[PDB]
RNA sequence: ACGAGACUCUGGCAUGCUAACUAGUUACGCGACCCCGGUCGGCGUAACUUCUUAGAGGGACAAGUGGCGUUCAGCCACCCGAGAUUGAGCAAUAACAGGUCUGUGAUGCCCUUAGAUGUCCGGGGCUGCACGCGCGCUACACUGACUGGCUCAGCGUGUGCCUACCCUACGCCGGCAGGCGCGGGUAACCCGUUGAACCCCAUUCGUGAUGGGGAUCGGGGAUUGCAAUUAUUC
């Protein structure tokens, strides 16, 4: 029963069920506004999205 | 028909240009039109750190993105609305037409 | 009224423990282990004792009545959840437990845990924090 | 449609698509 | 159309200041009199704008101290009103006259400042500014009331009241007069 | 009205060094840096490492 | 404090050197002249320029200026 | 037929207080309740400052209904006590010869300038690295 | 003619509590003596018949604003919860207490179930509140 | 320099009651704090004594508050 | 030439302009109640921007007056004035053996690669305590604790992609933590006029480690999850 032994653990919540959509890292995610990116990749790609520093 | 046109974008000057174009078109087409309703602006803020590691003085970033919305009312049938909205649209302005 | 009554009790002997009558009745009987400020307001609400009278000028009939209510309150319309020792581990009966009984019940619970050799009983036997918390930087009174 | 995500989420998804 | 203006129920006229050095620094004379000791503010924005502030406002602002009382102003106002009731009810005269005379008696005339290098307790004798004398008297009276009404059955409004009455005559029993005499003797000691 | 090219990384040696080449006009502060200059940061996969490019 | 910079003083010097019959002592009139005849991309710079023109002409109707 | 009215507002921090003056019997009620029953009761004199400073004869032929929202308590009290005086000044200016406006405005200015002009003060924005706008977190050495 | 807005609210609540005590048709539940009014409270109320006072306060709040149900009415009797060592937080009151108060006032002819999730006042209840306000105003004057 | 632990009395004695009703209404200022100081009585007892003296009509009141009560004597004029 | 300044965002004001049934105000009519007027965020409809929303403009420049100054750059004080020093963003040449190879399908060299230093599953640990230190929370009380009543906000978030898990008024049950059918909201529309606390009023308490403080500890009951023992949380 290797096939059903491979997924005896359901990962439907927690930190391991969510990953960054760029670098596949599971630390420091941004779940605000459905971004689902880490902080470093969000800062790297924040100019083209529209987030600009005013205040 | 009580048809409504919603006008939203990121920048404000292209939205104001296309809104003034729609108002002046409805004025030159000899038809009553209500003024643009200025919705309150939605502000999207994420405050994140600057250092990728955990070293240095604790400095934060303040990213911000404002979104504007307008409301446009007409008193015309559908083909008038399509022929006034299918000509000279801004590239950065998102438009949605709703009828009741 | 404001003048002292004749035969005023200064020290009251309730369950072989010294209780002063100089304080309010709702806060003088709380010196008994096992009863508290919330429970003192309930034992004095079912029986007719006014809460504005001191504990030294109360009458003996009222004293014996509040003794009976504080021993056996289940048949005088006191809820089961309001009691402290409910669903007992041996017989399964609801009973509010008084001072020396509270000490004895605590001693039997600790001796039961030590006999059954559970983690909590072992930590009680060692002298550690049994609820489970970071005792690395706190609790410096454990040794000298 | 039956999803109709919010006005903030639509702009965020448009920026993600552009990136 | 009021002929005169009463601080709640107290007449602001027929009061004088004996010391001519504090004529303009105590503002209780028919120009700065109000009804309540709670103004809109803007008195510490400039460099000498606080001299126009009334002394009841100054005492109300200076009374709230020690962390747990910061910002509580209406409570201090009702403490001051109950106090002024006790001063009028005990001595019999106006509370504003006792308050003004308490500034004169409990204000230091000269103080010793630090001189020399670091570490030395070498002091030089100077004299105080008249406005700084008012501030020192206000601070001393408020901290005297504070240390009187702490862990005691006496209340705060009574402890403020007995501090002002004792300071109005200088009976060497209030804490502020004792501290003022100690400052005068320690500044006269190394002159 | 100006340009600035800087090349960063290891260049004919083990210790890294940066060579900045600038001439003309170049502003850095304020809002007018945002809508005047264009800055691109790319990489070069050399045989001894990675090289940095920053032009504006 | 309030010390003017190179751009305000230089712009004021050249607008008085090139124009005198249109500019005067009133701040609002030469402010509007500096709006019309000069290309100023802001408003604080415009106001500082017009104020320095007013001060410079208050100097000129008194005595000569070497600049 | 013709009716005369004026709507004058006032504020301290964020609490606006829009007043309303027109012809009628002398009555002043804010949010339905009179001035003598406005909590807190400590500041009843501060609320009653313009009426008791100008006299009852000035408020003999005008009715006043003020709506106030926002702010806290003291800011609302200051907003109403500014709004009453501003509304009376504007009403006399609009419908009376303004010698009366001058003879109330000079003594209103002579008492406190707060009664007519606003208070240009707001809360400063918090910055990162401290619990407030100016204070900072404690810096540890060694 | 005087309404409740032109008379002091504390004396109105006390007199209305006395009036609903004197009426004797409120159907006080059995667990009123042994109950805690909110999870942030510590002791029982010192008043022995506080249900009449709570009913009077609920009636006054319903006169001031309508469309208040149970969980909306629960937010009025809130306060800080002293968490011991942890910092305090705002907490709501009890739900069954407000349910029993509004059910008792619906059983009495004072409260009418307002349409679309609310409880307005019966016009008889509004009239009764105006009599209580007028009596308090006449007693004070 | 002695601490002198305050053994205040909760209910009255036969000497405390008549010394109070002889002397305390002749005070210039009567406060629960000062009569607890000069009578060595409990704080709630002082509030009860001033309430019953106010009910008897022998003591004038000037102000009422939840944290402050001030009591005087009647006017001798 | 760069840096500063200059520039941008925000706050403070305009009873003037352009506009609002997803924001209101004022009038009129229909209602409820009190003694002819007062109250109502109860209902409906003829004007407008006074409140609200947000676009273009305007205002403040040491502009005016009196002194000091080489009468140049400037400084001090005052009147009229909403402002006569609001706050932040951006930020130069030269470097540091500063931190990050554990953010990266950024990466050179070295190591390992089936009895693995890749991978997945189950159990445990990162929480273990004679001690030392740093950032913090709660208090040492009567300007206070408890118990009722009264009354006041602004920034924000909200049904998701592989992605299950949103915010909740209302009616019932139970002290409470909570529980099924029941409606709205892709949002100035519903939560929500966000009935926030501190404060305000009135009892109880009275210098007592006390009704301050709530650490430690025993018993019971709920929700999340496949699973709570080393108590998840209440």
């Amino acid at each position: 029963g290797h096939q059903q032994l491979y997924w005896s653990h359901p990962r439907k919540f927690g930190q391991g069920s969510r990953s960054c959509r760029v670098c596949s890292n599971r630390h420091g995610l941004i779940r605000k506004y459905g971004l689902n990116m880490c902080r470093q990749c969000f800062r790297q790609y924040a100019k083209d999205i529209g987030f600009i520093k005013l205040d | 028909h009580r048809i409504r046109i919603t006008l939203t974008s990121r920048n404000v000057k292209s939205l104001e240009k296309v809104c003034a174009d729609l108002i002046r078109g409805a004025k030159e087409k000899n038809l009553k039109v209500k003024g643009p309703v200025r919705m309150p602006t939605k502000t999207l803020r994420i405050t994140t750190r600057k250092t990728p590691c955990g070293e240095g003085s604790k400095t934060w970033d303040r990213f911000q993105m404002r979104i504007h919305k307008r409301l446009i009312d007409l008193h015309s049938p559908s083909e008038i609305v399509k022929q006034i909205t299918s000509i000279s649209i801004e590239p950065g302005v998102e438009v949605e037409v709703t009828i009741a | 009224s404001l003048v002292i009554p004749e035969k005023f009790q200064h020290i009251l002997r309730v369950l072989n423990t010294n209780i002063d009558g100089r304080r309010k009745i709702a806060f003088a009987i709380t010196a008994i282990k096992g009863v508290g400020r919330r429970y003192a307001h309930v034992v004095l609400r079912k029986a007719d004792i006014d809460l504005t009278k001191r504990a030294g000028e109360l009458t003996e009939d009222e004293v014996e009545r509040v003794i009976t209510i504080m021993q056996n309150p289940r048949q005088y319309k006191i809820p089961d959840w309001f009691l402290n020792r409910q669903k007992d581990v041996k017989d399964g009966k609801y009973s509010q437990v008084l001072a020396n009984g509270l000490d004895n019940k605590l001693r039997e619970d600790l001796e039961r845990l030590k006999k059954i050799r559970a983690h909590r009983g072992l930590r009680h036997f060692w002298g550690l924090r049994v609820r489970g918390q970071h005792t690395k930087t706190t609790g410096r009174r454990g040794r000298t | 449609m039956a999803v109709q995500i919010s006005k903030k989420r639509k702009f965020v998804a448009d920026g993600i698509f552009k990136a | 159309t009021p002929d005169i203006k009463l601080f709640g129920k107290w007449s602001t006229d027929d009061v004088q200041i004996n010391d001519i050095s504090l004529q303009d620094y105590i503002a209780v004379k028919e120009k700065y009199a109000k009804y309540l000791p709670h103004s809109a503010g803007r008195y510490a924005a400039k460099r000498f704008r606080k001299a126009q502030c009334p002394i009841v406002e100054r005492l109300t602002n200076s009374m709230m101290m020690h962390g747990r009382n910061n910002g509580k102003k209406l409570m201090t106002v009702r403490i001051v009103k109950h106090a002024f009731e006790i001063i009028h009810l005990l001595t019999g005269e106006n509370p504003l006259q006792v308050l003004v005379n308490a500034i004169i008696n409990s204000g230091p005339r000269e103080d010793s400042t630090r001189i020399g290098r670091a570490g030395t307790v070498r002091r030089q004798a100077v004299d105080v500014s008249p406005l700084r004398r008012v501030n020192q008297a206000i601070w001393l009276l408020c901290t005297g009331a504070r240390e009187a009404a702490f862990r005691n059955i006496k209340t705060i409004a009574e402890c403020l009241a007995d501090e002002l009455i004792n300071a109005a005559k200088g009976s060497s029993n209030s804490y502020a007069i004792k501290k003022k005499d100690e400052l005068e003797r320690v500044a006269k000691s190394n002159r | 009205k100006g340009c600035e090219v800087v090349v960063s990384g290891k260049l004919r040696g083990q210790r890294a060094k940066s060579m900045k080449f600038v001439d003309g006009l170049m502003i850095h502060s304020g809002d007018p840096v945002n809508y005047y200059v264009d800055t691109a940061v790319r990489h070069v996969l050399l045989r001894q490492g990675v090289l940095g490019i920053k032009v504006k | 404090g309030r010390v003017r910079t190179k751009t305000v003083k230089k712009a004021a010097r050249v607008i008085i050197e090139k124009y005198y019959t249109r500019l005067g002592n009133d701040f609002h009139t030469n402010k509007r002249v500096c709006e019309e005849i000069a290309i100023i991309p802001s408003k604080k710079l415009r106001n500082k320029i017009a104020g320095y023109v007013t001060h410079l002409m208050k100097r000129i109707q008194r005595g000569p200026v070497r600049g | 037929g013709p009716l005369q009215s004026v709507q004058v507002f006032g504020r301290k921090k964020t609490a606006t207080a829009v007043a309303h003056c027109k012809r009628g019997n002398g009555l002043i009620k804010v949010n339905g309740r009179p001035l003598e029953m406005i909590e807190p009761r400590t500041l009843q004199y501060k609320l009653l400052e313009p009426v008791l400073l100008l006299g009852k004869e000035r408020f003999a032929g005008v009715d006043i209904r003020v709506r106030v929202k926002g702010g806290g308590h003291v800011a609302q009290i200051y907003a109403i006590r500014q709004s009453i005086s501003k509304a009376l000044v504007a009403y006399y200016q609009k419908y009376v010869d303004e010698a009366s406006k001058k003879e109330i405005k000079d003594i209103l200015i002579q008492y406190d300038r707060t009664l007519l002009v606003a208070d240009p003060r707001r809360c400063e924005s918090k910055k990162f690295g401290g619990p407030g706008a100016r204070a900072r977190y404690q810096k540890s050495y060694r | 003619g005087v309404t409740v807005k032109d008379v002091n609210q504390q004396e109105f609540v006390r007199a209305l509590a006395a009036f609903l005590k004197k009426s004797g048709k409120l159907k006080v539940p059995e667990w009123v003596d042994t109950v805690k009014l909110a999870k942030h409270k510590e002791l029982a109320p010192y008043d022995e018949n506080w249900f009449y006072t709570r009913a009077a306060s609920t009636a006054r709040h319903l006169y001031l604003r309508g469309g208040a149900g149970v969980g909306s009415m629960t937010k009025i009797y809130g306060g800080r919860q002293r968490n011991g060592v942890m910092p305090s937080h705002f907490s709501r009151g009890s739900k069954s207490v407000a349910r029993r108060v509004l059910q008792a006032l619906e059983g009495l002819k004072m409260v009418e179930k307002d349409q679309d999730w609310g409880r307005k006042l019966t016009p008889q209840g509004q009239r009764d509140l105006d009599r209580i306000a007028g009596q308090v105003a006449a007693a004070k004057k | 320099k002695v601490r002198d632990k305050l053994n205040n009395l909760v209910l009255f004695d036969k000497a405390t009651y008549d010394k109070l009703c002889k002397e305390v209404p002749n005070y210039k200022l009567i406060t629960p704090a000062v009569v607890s100081e000069r009578l060595k009585i409990r704080g709630s007892l002082a509030r009860a004594a001033l309430q019953e003296l106010l009910s008897k009509g022998l003591i004038k009141l000037v102000s009422k508050h939840r944290a402050q009560v001030i009591y005087t004597r009647n006017t001798k004029g």
